């Protein structure tokens, strides 16, 4: 019901070879099978149908193949307009999407925090907001501490798209709390943990 | 120009029903199936039927047989599809497509359906203000937040859009809530937060929200 695609992120330079692969169904005849790109805040833009026929006014660095039940999407050499999701499609069946980005050097994190404002804390509730800045790769850790205690289940992140110029991620991690609680503590502090962060970088303040 | 036009963003509540329309151009409408494809936000596609609009004939996918109608009145070269008992995991973005045959070529620019009991609510704009907490070298970090809105979308810009570089503009959270939260932040030299302002412009369009909030040390 859903078409596995691999690698789920495929990582590589502009000017790199990409090769993704799709595994098409046994059930349903494999002949009709389509790739598509699709970018941000827009719909899905077919490139190959039968497996291997180009749509038209796609690039020629946009290939097709396929066997039986395994099929490859491949772009030759990757334009910066490149990067992007790439759904494979079989009749009513979509392909579980493949996110290809940018790969560029290590780069860790900057860690700033930001306490509630005056405004907010009028209303009743406080959110604290840890920023980590322009780094990469995308996998990174953020822990609260409050009073040194960890905390679970008060904080939602959201990360950016790939920077269009250094290519870096940003992570936001906020912590919402009360007015009540957000006053009966002291030290509020976000702990960060990268591979580029030799030892983890904490960021703390004192309401 | 080949063309297919989708309905606006439409806002229910759990148990309504919603009814999408997606008029052609460009090409003989009745010469090619329409399908209808929805993607749930930052997840996957999901196909969920077709219709011969030259005979009106369907096929739905199993989950959404009962629950969804497609039809079409060809006088206008519309299509619609109306999907009912709406639940909150409908929410989606719902693309209409030409099915050359199997291969969908020519899409609509899709239409978001929010589905959740919260009512249209704009949103809380707080600064987050930079100090020593936010500085490293000589950068300093600053941004605004804006909590508790919905549906989507809000759009945040700096200084009037006079304010790029550096800029971050993360994609929104659903708060346990049922409302909607995202921040807005910007890095810039230390040493011009006494000479020049920032100010950060929250648009939320659904409710008719304008915020402009100064951010200040």
């Amino acid at each position: 019901i859903v078409l596995t695609q691999s690698p789920g992120t495929l990582s590589l330079s502009p000017g790199e070879r990409a090769t993704l692969s799709c595994r098409a169904s046994q059930s349903v005849s494999s002949s009709y099978l389509a790739w598509y790109q699709q970018k941000p805040g827009q719909a899905p833009r077919l490139l190959i149908y039968g497996a291997s026929s180009r749509a038209t006014g796609i690039p020629d660095r946009f290939s097709g193949s396929g066997s039986g039940t395994d099929f490859t999407l491949t772009i030759s050499r990757l334009e910066p307009e490149d990067f992007a999701v790439y759904y494979c499609q079989q009749y009513e069946f979509f392909g579980q999407g493949t996110k290809l980005e940018i790969k560029r050097t290590v780069a860790a994190p900057s860690v700033f925090i930001f306490p509630p404002s005056d405004e907010q804390l009028k209303s009743g509730t406080a959110s604290v907001v840890c920023l980590l800045n322009n780094f990469y790769p995308r996998e990174a850790k953020v822990q609260w501490k409050v009073d040194n205690a960890l905390q679970s289940g008060n904080s939602q992140e959201s990360v950016t798209e790939q920077d269009s110029k250094d290519s870096t991620y940003s992570l936001s991690s906020t912590l919402t709390l009360s007015k009540a609680d957000y006053e009966k503590h002291k030290v509020y502090a976000c702990e960060v943990t990268h591979q580029g962060l030799s030892s983890p970088v904490t960021k703390s303040f004192n309401r | 120009q080949v063309q297919l036009v989708q309905s606006g963003a439409e806002v229910k509540k759990p148990g309504a029903s919603v009814k999408v329309s997606c008029k052609a151009s460009g090409y003989t409408f009745t010469g090619y199936y329409m399908h209808w494809v929805r993607q749930a936000p930052g997840q996957g596609l999901e196909w969920m039927g077709w219709i011969n609009p030259n005979s009106g004939g369907t096929n739905y996918a199993q989950k959404f047989q009962g629950r969804v109608t497609m039809t079409r009145d060809t006088s206008i070269s519309t299509a619609y599809m109306e999907l009912r008992s709406l639940r909150s995991d409908d929410t989606a973005v719902y693309y209409c497509a030409r099915g050359w045959g199997w291969y969908f070529d020519l899409w609509g620019r899709g239409t978001l359906v929010t589905v959740s009991s919260a009512s249209t609510k704009g949103p809380s704009v707080f600064p987050l203000a930079p100090s020593s907490k936010s500085t490293s070298g000589g950068t300093a970090a600053l941004g605004c937040l804006v909590k508790d809105y919905f549906p989507e979308p809000v759009t945040v810009s700096w200084n009037s859009g006079a304010l790029t570089s550096g800029v971050h503009t993360f994609p929104a959270v659903l708060q346990s809530s049922g409302l909607y939260s995202l921040s807005s932040v910007v890095t810039v030299p230390s040493s011009s937060l006494g000479t020049q302002t920032y100010i950060c412009n929250v648009n939320h369009k659904p409710s008719n929200t304008k915020v402009d909030k100064k951010v200040e040390p």
